[PDB]
């Protein structure tokens, strides 16, 4: 009676936990917030157009010091712009073409991708000989690459379709940590301010918060009824926001282990593909299938903004560090920097 | 399939051994960081025209 | 350029440069045909390979027109989250056996293995990013299933069934039900060729439909259709 | 004497022929102005999403209709504004022109890239056939004086006969008889491409019965929208190029061959394919 | 990284002469090329530039007209031909690259030299050398004719050191970026029109030639020279 002894045990310990959680919901986020002065109306406009892909825009970050993109693009592409004058620095050529995610490095010294070959490739911009070139390949993830993402120069970590994440040493080329714990494909990564932590969203309809240093996980997050395709840090670090596929957002308190509010209206239909926040964390930018991103403000859940000039679906989407543009990519080969 | 599910019940008391707080701190916590750097957010606060570099 | 420093200058015609690179190196990949080949376990798709981890690329050349192949089948994730990657593609080749009318599957003793192969064209067929990629259909294997036919009937896979027993008709009442699985009869085209030998019949069936696609490709948005 | 290309006597009946002229033109005007500009509009979102010269076609259809009013009221009354008597034909003629050139360059274009499976380029076509256009009709600018009673009509006096019958049948083979051939030649070439390539997948069975007969129900439509388009164009251009050789040919012979309202009646026709053009060649439903 | 260069000796005046840079180790096709010489007790003097896909031509209008300058990018070679030798020529050619994008180091590797005999904004350093000891901080000063600080926030100045005997090394780009390979005790500094070069501790691999130039527009001109000797 090993089997059905422990399934009842994880049962009523999960009912336990649920009831604990439950018995602490004091009010609503939505009722503390019922007197702040709304933020308004968010006009932006495309001050930049960037343009030079021939295909699909599948992922973009931005450089810390806040002016220099790389984009991915699956004719085999990655494109490091200026975005002031709108100038391409670089244009990598990847050995694979179905490159599903990109990431800048925080020194600025890397750029790495991946996608369908099950591999991440990690370039070195700051070479003598004057090329960029593939500094190392990280393998030993048996699916697909979903997300990646630097800790420093030597660090990163990685989602991949097979349900695992994975953070690597690049000096040595291997992995130094594995974790697991999720069901179903796992498709977004977040990293904490100070990188002791970090947020995974997977297609199990779950998020979970994973320690760095350790290796285990510390708190699992439930709430979505489709699977997870986004996921950001709420820029204080003590609470995360989630974009799944039912046309819903929502945003999750790490130390109540709750969530606080959803973002979704009837107009939408369509599930979300990005997810970002302000630099105060005011403003909740979501991407969507509805070829157009949506403006939240994320206190009192109720659109101040719209973002229309895509004429597909927006793929990707950032905020500067220092919190001044909006960069968004899509599906029409077109990236667009807004304020 | 047994050890996997003393793992999970493992995992799943393990999460039950945290100390959460209430969620009106949360809320208000939220609302005082955001109160806090509003002058500092140039997309919530459209800064001059001069001082944008995307111009 | 007046108000630009010389630094500036140069790294813009360096920009400029680089666009012309990248213009070159996209005018070029626009000419290669891509085949996106698909299949079941099984299917018999390594002989199609032969003829002519992640995603596998295969690249070859037949009368001066260059094929790009990628072989899928090394994923084991759900298909609904990179299937996307794939509109745009020239042609679907979808792989058959014409032997597993009486094979179980190896999982479930109880479902078809025949019943699950037509499960999967009929998902990738009716997909909404399929809706106008034409399906080249092999069904391989054809001279181990006039062979098994003689002692085995195929209402063990089509209980519905009402024929004569024979290869000639067999063949084509598979071939029926697996092109009345489509939908879109007018806007997509399925093409069958039962494989199985010979010199460069494979390589030139893929070679005439491949063509046909282009054709009405070139029709469509060209302006007639 | 000389022949008045849109004044007569209409002795006849008075009151009821200029209304229907009137009646025709007008209706002419209208439904080819909302047809073009439709076509323009719609096109104008097709750029978005396919990116022919399919837009210098309704460009220059809408540059034809322009010049409709003028013949309305001189077809009002009998004498000719003796300024504009120097450019309405001139615009007439450039824009017939050009129409016939964008079409032989459509068909063109459509055979090369249905065979072979630069944007600066085609620009260069576009200016190219507008200035040839322009320098050929430039004949028909300064040439056509207003003289009186053969009343002051608007006439044409070359000055030397060998100086007339050369732009005659330099116009009338430059600009009907070689892009009439090349529309021909393009779109048989399509034809027989898709007959072959239909051939080709028919020999090894990639077809199915049910399946050939769909097949056929579109290398059907294929082959009437095709020879629709090659037989439209020598019904809606034929008889204004007739009716040039037969001027030319009553110019030297003084024989009443034309019947008096016969012009206006050709220009008038001429003037719809200006209103067919843009349901032939835009075919989005 | 490698540039060799070749095609010097004695020359008869008024004749002509061709120039080869070869070079090995470095993506060629993607940097822009200087000729810069040096008279044989003088400082530095631009000579000529051609840009990464030889689309951008500049010559300094003394040899304008003179001198011409090619790549052959396929065999990795940089040529000058100098037609019309003056006696005035008289130097030791050298060859250096440049990359520019935003950030780059532009004028990082400098060739080892071609020595040849025949038989716009000013750049000023004052004080000619400094006698200096080991182990104290030395500072330098440059005076720019304009000022270099332009609208976009960049100045454009570069320091450059050359050891006895050597060819001239990149300390420092833009008045503050600290080259690449170059110890922490240089420091650049100043203003739009006036600016300072400070080391820290001094060592007995520093003593040499420094020297400021400008890159704000062509021609580039090249400071006079401050000797550290000691
Ligand atoms: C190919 C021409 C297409 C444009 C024609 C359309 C409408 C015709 C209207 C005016 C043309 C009048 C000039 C033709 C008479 C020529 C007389 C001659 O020389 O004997």
């Amino acid at each position: 009676s090993e089997l059905d002894q422990l399934r009842q045990e994880a049962e009523q310990l999960k009912n336990q936990i649920r009831d604990a959680r439950k018995a602490c919901a004091d009010a609503t986020l939505s009722q503390i917030t019922n007197n702040i002065d709304p933020v308004g109306r968010i006009q932006m406009r495309t001050r930049r157009t960037l343009r030079g892909h021939l295909a699909k825009i599948y992922a973009m970050h931005w450089g810390t010091d806040s002016r220099l993109l790389v984009s991915a693009s699956q004719d085999g592409k990655l494109i490091i712009w200026d975005s002031y004058t709108t100038n391409k620095v670089h244009a990598i050529p990847l050995r694979s073409s179905w490159v599903m995610t990109c990431a800048y490095a925080p020194s600025g010294n890397y750029v790495a991708c991946g996608g369908l070959d099950n591999i991440c490739s990690i370039y070195n911009l700051k070479t003598r000989e004057g090329n960029v070139r593939v500094s190392r390949e990280l393998a030993g993830h048996t699916g697909y690459l979903s997300c990646c993402r630097f800790l420093d120069d030597n660090q990163i970590v990685t989602s991949s379709g097979d349900t695992t994440c994975a953070l690597w040493d690049i000096e040595t080329g291997q992995q130094t940590t594995t974790f697991t714990g999720h069901t179903g494909d796992v498709m977004s990564l977040s990293l904490a301010p100070d990188t002791r932590l970090f947020v995974s969203g997977a297609c199990d309809a779950s998020a979970k918060l994973w320690d760095v240093r350790e290796g285990m996980c510390r708190q699992t997050f439930t709430g979505h009824e489709s699977d997870i395709n986004a996921i950001c840090f709420f820029p204080n670090g003590n609470a995360f926001a989630t974009g799944s596929d039912d046309a819903t957002c929502r945003l999750f308190d790490l130390r109540a282990d709750q969530e606080l509010m959803t973002y979704s209206h009837d107009n939408i239909i369509c599930g979300i593909t990005s997810v970002s926040f302000s630099k105060s964390g005011r403003l909740l930018l979501a991407g969507y299938d509805d070829f157009n991103c949506n403006v939240w403000d994320a206190l009192k859940a109720d659109r101040a903004g719209v973002l229309a000039g895509h004429d597909n679906r927006v793929s990707c989407l950032g905020v500067t560090d220092d919190g001044m543009a909006v960069a968004t990519g899509s599906w029409d080969s077109f990236l667009k920097i807004w304020n | 399939s047994i050890a996997q599910a003393r793992k999970l019940v493992e995992q799943l008391k393990m999460e039950a051994n945290i100390d959460r707080i209430k969620v009106s701190k949360a809320a208000a916590d939220l609302m005082a960081y955001c109160e806090a750097h509003a002058k500092e957010d140039p997309l919530l606060t459209p800064v001059p025209a001069s001082e944008n570099p995307f111009r | 350029g007046c108000t630009l420093s010389a630094e500036d200058k140069a790294a813009v015609e360096r920009s400029k440069m680089i666009d012309r690179n990248l213009r070159e190196d996209g005018e070029k990949a626009a000419r290669e045909v891509k085949l996106l080949l698909l299949g079941a376990g099984e299917s018999g798709k390594s002989t199609i390979v032969k003829q002519m981890t992640g995603i596998v690329e295969t690249h070859f050349t037949f009368k001066d027109l260059h094929f790009k192949m990628f072989d899928v089948g090394g994923q084991r994730s759900e298909r609904k989250k990179w299937i996307h990657c794939f509109e745009g593609v020239t042609a679907i080749i979808f792989c058959v056996a014409l032997s597993d009318y009486d094979l179980v599957l190896a999982e479930d003793e109880e479902m078809n293995r025949m019943h699950e192969s037509m499960k999967l064209f009929d998902s990738i067929c009716n997909n909404k990013w399929f809706t106008d990629t034409s399906i080249i259909l092999f069904l391989n294997k054809k001279d181990l299933f006039e062979e098994k036919i003689k002692k085995s009937p195929l209402t063990i896979c089509y209980p519905e069934y009402a024929g004569s027993n024979t290869y000639e008709e067999a063949a084509a009442y598979i071939q029926c039900q697996f092109e009345d699985l489509n939908k879109r009869k007018d806007t997509k085209e399925i093409y069958t060729h039962f494989t199985c030998a010979t010199d460069t019949k494979n390589v030139q069936f893929v070679f005439d439909a491949v063509t046909d696609v282009i054709i009405k490709n070139n029709l469509k948005d060209c302006g007639l259709f | 004497t000389r022949f008045p290309f849109f004044s007569d006597v209409k002795g006849d009946h008075r009151l009821v022929l200029a209304a229907v002229e009137t009646t025709v033109l007008v209706l002419i005007f209208a439904v080819s102005l909302l047809g073009n500009v439709c076509a323009l509009v719609l096109v104008a979102r097709r750029r978005r999403r396919g990116a022919c010269l399919v837009l210098n076609l309704f460009c220059a259809d809408l540059l034809f209709i322009s010049a409709i009013p003028l013949v309305l009221a001189v077809r009002w009354t009998e004498a000719w504004g003796p300024v504009a008597c120097h450019l309405l034909f001139y615009v007439m003629t450039l824009s017939g022109s050009v129409t016939i050139l964008t079409l032989a360059a459509v068909s063109l274009e459509r055979m090369v890239c249905i065979v072979h499976l630069g944007r600066r380029a085609r620009a260069v076509l576009l200016a190219l056939i507008w200035g040839y256009s322009a320098v050929a009709a430039l004949p028909l600018c300064v040439f056509f004086r207003v003289v009186p009673q053969r009343i002051s009509i608007c006439t044409l006096i070359w000055p030397t006969i060998p100086g007339e019958i050369s732009w005659d049948v330099s116009f009338v083979t430059l600009n009907f008889l070689v892009p009439g051939l090349v529309i021909v030649i393009s779109y048989s070439k399509i034809l027989q491409i898709t007959k072959a390539s239909r051939k080709r997948l028919t020999v090894s069975l990639a077809y199915s019965e049910s399946h050939q007969i769909r097949v056929s129900q579109q290398d059907f439509r294929l082959f009437r929208t095709l020879f629709l388009l090659m037989v439209s164009f020598f019904i809606m251009w034929s008889p204004i190029i007739i009716t040039i050789l037969l001027i030319l040919i009553q110019n030297f012979k003084q024989d009443l061959v034309i019947w008096p309202s016969l012009f206006f009646w050709v220009v008038a026709f001429t003037f719809a394919n200006s209103a067919l053009n843009p349901i032939l060649y835009n075919m989005t439903l | 990284v490698q540039l060799v260069e070749s095609g010097g000796g004695l020359v008869q005046p008024g004749g002509s002469r061709k120039l080869s840079c070869s070079a090995s180790g470095f993506a060629f096709s993607s940097f822009g090329m200087h000729w810069v010489r040096q008279a044989p007790e003088k400082g530095l003097e631009w000579v000529a530039y051609i840009s990464s896909g030889s689309g951008t031509i500049y010559y300094a209008d003394t040899v304008k007209g003179r001198f011409t300058i090619s790549r052959d990018d396929p065999k990795n070679t940089l040529f000058l031909q100098m037609t019309s030798l003056r006696s005035e020529d008289t130097a030791m050619y050298y060859c250096v690259r440049s990359i520019y994008y935003y950030g780059s180091s532009p004028f990082d590797f400098w060739g080892q030299g071609t020595t040849l005999t025949v038989s716009d904004i000013v750049m000023t350093q004052a004080t000619s050398s400094v006698p200096v000891t080991p182990g104290e901080s030395v500072s330098i000063s440059c005076r720019s004719s304009k000022s270099l600080l332009h609208s976009n926030g960049n100045t454009y100045l570069y320091w450059f050191l050359q050891r006895p005997g050597q060819s001239p090394q990149l300390l420092i780009y833009r008045m503050s970026n600290l080259a690449s390979g170059v110890p922490d005790r240089f420091s650049g500094s100043g203003s739009g029109t006036a600016f300072t070069l400070t080391i820290s501790r001094l060592e007995a691999e520093d003593v040499g030639v420094y020297y400021c130039m400008q890159h704000l527009e062509y021609p580039l001109t090249f400071g006079a020279g401050t000797k550290l000797e000691l």
